[PDB]
């Protein structure tokens, strides 16, 4: 009655019989931009069902040695379905997100994944190792797309900050002996009412194993982690030709 | 007009962001109520499910037998203004006589407070901040001596001409705000408003400032947010002839009327550069101290 | 003019002085403030959010740092063996440094309040067990055995559907506030010790791992407050930041 | 005082008690802030809140 | 005397400080103010008055400066050819510099509002034509063809008794205010591009010129405002003015 | 040709939304624009020179010797105003002497 | 305050809010000006005004 | 500014002067005062013992 | 010109004239000249007792 | 990734042994005749 759940939006429905409730980032549901917060004057377009639906974008394999991965929003969807097209044809974009991370195993497997959302997740480099070289991360690392990217130094989140304090952000855990999914609802987070879906990534989704995956020889060794997400209250403005970046 | 049902009953356009939580006044630490032994089935405060993502709701009252304690300890000193409204160093400007830096009697400093660790680490606890600020300017020679010298500080906002010499025409300062003061006078001090084009300044921007191909040679612009670039602070000795004294200007900032959003993990690796969170990859250190065994102090 | 007389303090610049200063941009109006989620009002709001406590703060090589975030438990021999120990002192060097509470705590000279540590068992569903978690108030040396620990404030944890259990470290002090404790006379302000023992044993059937990990999350209770602002003990910078 | 409303906190959910001698409000002191707190926004942002006595997962 | 204490700021001269200063001529009374036409109250009053936009800012020799005030149109081959292009950025180097709006804009760091450019056709009464004027919001590169420009905000202009048409450059920004845009990171604040294409063709009968000119007039809409006073980028003086 | 500016607005050229604009117009008032102290005169009193080596100087009050200030006031034909004058003195190196 | 009315703006169509410590009003601060505007005086000084919808020349 | 005129005494530090001085710790609140026996209010109380 | 700084228990004590602790971002500091009158501030009751 | 763009259900094995996929009536015509290879594929319902 808190373990079972159904998430229906658009022409897609998700089910889970081993949930752990739902998290609503910073305690507030997504919403459309009010006429007093807005600034751009053109009438926005709100596609609704064609873009506010669940998209399953990627599957990673959880291994005994995995370090963790991250994805950037809205980067992950800029080239998928109708949402992508609208993000490409419009200068302005804004929306919320419902993130559903899936990972099931057996009552004999163990391990725990920390699933968290970190706004304005700026990536840092190791500065040439000695820290005397001012290097910068490449586009494929700041905006990895749907395939995401693997963390090199999870302890410091590849940005000189302690992952041990990541729980100060909207998060959930996937502890195999307890639940097989994590659901986080995120409102639009920015210092502006609208912004570019291409140049700016509002937040990053981190999925990091804190307690290593383990099991005995003979049990299914392939344990996938699938990422499904849905935009909420998508709004677009500033129409012109399509642009990919 | 609207006639088909799905349109009439849609929530498309709801601008009211529903909030699950609300603030309550809390001027003092919560009190402790009396409690006694409880030997029940069904009731189990001690057991939690951290997976949910929420913190434990268990309290002293339900874990041990407590007494009543009227707690009048204030919560005042942990407000944002209490924490930040304390002047700290955010900039140094040298005006040497014989040097390799600013030997021409003037200097331009890009307003950027991320050059000093103490102040930087405090503001980076939050992602977005909006505030006014009080700026204090302390001048003296490199020995701390006070000399009879007149200086001119001028705030050059983006787009205004940056002085290129001690006699530059821009010092006419007909529109930009300038302060003329003596090293003998007390430190100059002024109030600065919230000047960003955005609703708040942001210590982190996971994006690029422009469109196009973001090739290797432009990656230095990743994370650069013009909304945070308030301009230049220019200083000069007032005269057509070189100063007789070497000078140093220390800049202190005191935030006030502060609002902050989105807390984040606190820096645990030394800082290296102003513009980014780069860290020395070969010196990744634990967040804190360590010990020999988990079973020994 | 009006008769005045300058008093001591004149001309001084006190960094924490809350005064008025001339505005540089007359008639300036800031960009309106739109709604932004997650506004914080008081640092105490953050001290109540649990973060990972590095009980296992021993590995130091880069490739093994993540192991500090969790400590192990495994099948024993039923002699009520010891699992782990750590000081409860929040503003002291040690495990608490990994937590946001410990870090924010560093910007204040004194604190007061109860603490709470929630332990989450990440073993497999088939693993069972009962642990004794104890809190020894000041004056009590590290318990030599379980029988000694059991004399203090403790919780007996039973693994089950509820993956976690919360140990409350109730505020038991002589003074209303404690300063940060450290070796020496300031140990006067120590909070005490926390020890974890096997109440029964970690049991598992054929087919499931014989070793599992526990993750510890710590934060402050609602009676927790801090006073007397000070700079943190660390300054994260070697030379000039360029 | 009849001044301009150009402070960073003009229209905040917490009222302040400040001092000023100039026509621009941001020149004012920091004053005293309102002692309101909302820990749940961060510590307990769950959709369906669960009691203390009951078991979080049922 | 009355106990006082000097605070920082003492003795400083802030150029934008709005204070009181002793009057040099006691009991002096100024010459009464008679009525004078054209009093202005706010610089925004002037930003709404259209001035000539030098779209054709290419000729630089003294004798050809006047040609900058107008650009040409003439009979084409019906391939939807391009007539002209320019950035909409008002406080940026380029065409807008010829306008009073662009100049006043130079005394402010940030601006916000919709813009409008009115094109007046000065060809002969017998000339007809249809042009497509488009506004491409940020992110859209200079349109390669008319079909691409047409995807943005545009107006289709038909020559006739009404000599002019107005293109509105609606305020479409991410931020509430834009700072002056220039090459580099500050291109973040660019307004976009304006392109003019032939919708049909410039047609004329026997006896009338095959080439005519268009004059562009630009100004700001009533939602336009500016903030944060600053000195203009230019200082019109080489040496001392004698 | 009429001599008036276009009356066309956003509302009538594209489909617009409602925007409550609370951006102030305060900073563009005449006082906001001009009431900022700027340089309008320099007077030299050298010891050995060709100009004013006699220890005194007469300056004809005329603020048109400096471009920044001049260009601003010349935007208008007629102006009426009071003024605050500030006098900054020092040696040519910017030194402060007991004079 | 009972001072002299010797300010440059005495009798203006816009009232000001100023501070002064002397008997001569021009010694006063700049204060705040009235936010009134009249763009038409420059942008639309036509005798017979024409609507937006209609054609200016008919 | 407001017309003032410094009078003799200016800048002096009188050890028994009862004045106001800027507070170093804004918004600081002291530890509450519990009850403690034997509070004295006036030295004359002791002269009678 | 001098700099006085109050370093409460647990705050880093400066170990040199150029120590980083002088950034005084949180501790209260007073900058004053020997030429200025004596510096003067008010201190609250800071004990845990 | 391509299938996911249409109407779908994500099924999680558990105590409830079954899950229901609804094939909602999405047609151009009010009625469909029986579909078969050829022109009558006009009436095809789709794929699962
Ligand atoms: C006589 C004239 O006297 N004039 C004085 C005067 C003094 C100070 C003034 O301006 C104060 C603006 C300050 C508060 C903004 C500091 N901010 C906000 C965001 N940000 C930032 C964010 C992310 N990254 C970086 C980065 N550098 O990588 C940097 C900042 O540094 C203006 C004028």
């Amino acid at each position: 009655s808190d373990r079972v759940a159904q998430l229906t939006i658009g022409n897609s429905t998700i089910t889970t019989q081993e949930a752990a409730n739902i998290i609503v980032g910073y305690g507030e549901w997504p919403s459309y931009c009010s006429d007093s917060d807005a600034t751009a004057v053109d009438k926005p377009t709100r596609p609704d069902v064609s873009v506010n639906r669940f998209y399953t974008l990627d599957t990673k394999l959880w291994e005994k040695s995995s370090k963790g991965w991250y994805w950037k929003f809205p980067d992950v969807l800029t080239e998928t379905g109708v949402f992508g097209q609208n993000a490409q044809f419009h200068y302005l974009y804004r929306s919320g997100f419902c993130i559903h991370v899936q990972c099931n195993a057996s009552k004999f497997h163990q391990g725990a994944l920390l699933v968290a959302v970190l706004p304005e997740y700026v990536i840092g480099t190791v500065a040439g190792g000695t820290g005397t070289e001012d290097t910068h991360p490449p586009y494929k690392q700041t905006q990895p797309g749907a395939d995401g990217f693997e963390l090199q130094h999870p302890y410091v989140l590849d940005a000189g900050i302690p992952i041990s304090q990541l729980t100060v952000c909207p998060h959930q855990w996937i502890n195999l002996r307890t639940n097989n999914c994590a659901t986080i609802i995120v409102p639009y987070i920015n210092a502006l009412p609208f912004d570019s879906a291409l140049n700016h990534c509002n937040f990053g989704l981190l999925v990091v194993p804190i307690s290593p995956l383990d099991y005995d020889q003979g049990a299914t060794p392939v344990i996938p982690i699938t990422i499904t997400l849905a935009p909420m209250c998508s709004e677009f403005a500033g129409l012109r030709q399509a642009v990919t970046q | 007009g609207d006639r088909v049902a799905d349109v009439i009953e849609s929530s498309i356009g709801d601008s009211v962001s529903r909030a699950l939580t609300h603030a309550l006044p809390a001027p003092t630490g919560q009190n402790t109520q009396v409690s006694s032994h409880r030997l029940d089935t069904g009731k189990v405060p001690a057991l939690q499910a951290a997976e949910i993502g929420a913190s434990s709701n268990a309290s002293d009252e339900s874990m041990i037998e407590t007494r009543c304690v009227l707690n009048s300890h204030s919560t005042a000193e942990t407000t944002l203004d209490s924490f930040f409204s304390r002047a700290g160093l955010v900039g140094e400007i040298d005006l040497p006589l014989e040097g390799t830096t600013n030997p021409n009697g003037y200097a331009n400093w890009d307003i950027d407070i991320t050059g000093y660790a103490q102040m930087r680490r405090k503001v980076e606890l939050f992602t977005y901040m909006r505030f006014d600020a009080e700026f204090t300017f302390v001048a003296c020679t490199p020995t701390g001596e006070v000399v009879p010298q007149l200086l001119q500080y001028m705030f050059v906002p983006p787009g205004a001409p940056k002085p290129d010499s001690r006699e530059s025409l821009a010092w006419q300062t007909a529109t930009n705000p300038s302060v003329f003061v003596k090293l003998s006078d007390p430190p100059a001090q002024v109030s600065v408003p919230f000047m960003s084009p955005a609703s708040a300044y942001q210590w982190f921007y996971d994006g690029y400032p422009t469109f196009g191909e973001h090739k290797q040679e432009k990656d230095l612009e990743y994370g650069a947010c013009p909304n945070n670039m308030m301009g230049t602070f220019s200083v000069r000795t007032v005269g057509t002839s070189k100063s007789k004294y070497p000078l140093v200007v220390r800049i202190y900032m005191r935030m006030k009327h502060v609002r902050a959003w989105i807390p984040r993990p606190m820096r645990n690796q030394n800082y290296l550069f102003k513009a980014n969170p780069n860290y020395a990859g070969n010196s990744i250190k634990p967040t804190g101290a360590s010990r020999t065994a988990i079973t020994t102090l | 003019g009006f008769p005045t007389e300058l008093k001591p303090g004149t001309n001084q610049f006190l960094t924490t002085d809350d005064g008025v200063s001339a505005p540089i941009l007359p008639n300036f109006h800031p960009t309106p403030c739109i709604h932004i989620p997650g506004e914080v009002r008081n640092l105490l709001e953050l001290c109540q959010v649990e973060t990972i406590l590095e009980v296992n703060n021993v590995p130091t090589n880069a490739t093994s740092l993540m192991e500090r975030l969790r400590f192990p438990v495994s099948a024993q021999a039923g002699k009520g063996e010891l699992c782990a120990v750590f000081r409860a002192d929040p503003g002291r060097n040690g495990p608490w440094q990994s937590t946001l509470l410990g870090q924010l705590c560093g910007y204040y000279t004194q604190w007061s309040g109860s603490l709470e540590v929630t332990f989450m068992f990440t073993g497999s569903f088939m693993a069972t067990g009962k642990m004794l978690i104890a809190y020894t108030p000041p004056g009590g040396p590290l318990p030599k055995d379980r029988a000694t620990a059991m004399l203090g404030t403790h919780v007996i944890w039973d693994f089950g559907l509820q993956s976690s259990v919360t140990l409350v470290i109730p505020w038991i002090s002589n003074t209303h506030y404690r300063a940060h404790a450290r070796d020496g006379v300031f140990d006067y302000y120590t909070t005490g010790l926390v020890s974890i023992w096997y109440q029964t044993n970690y049991v598992v059937p054929i087919g499931a791992p014989n070793t599992a990990y526990i993750i510890a999350l710590a934060a402050a209770q609602k009676n927790f407050t801090m006073k007397l602002c000070k700079d943190a003990s660390d300054i994260l910078q070697t030379g000039t930041i360029q | 005082s009849h001044e301009n409303s150009n402070s960073a906190t003009e229209g905040s959910t917490i009222n302040y008690t400040t001092i000023n001698y100039y026509k621009d409000s941001y020149a004012a002191t920091a004053g005293k802030q309102s002692l309101k707190q909302d820990p749940d926004k961060f510590a307990n942002p769950v959709k369906d809140i669960f009691t203390e006595m009951a078991a979080p997962l049922k």
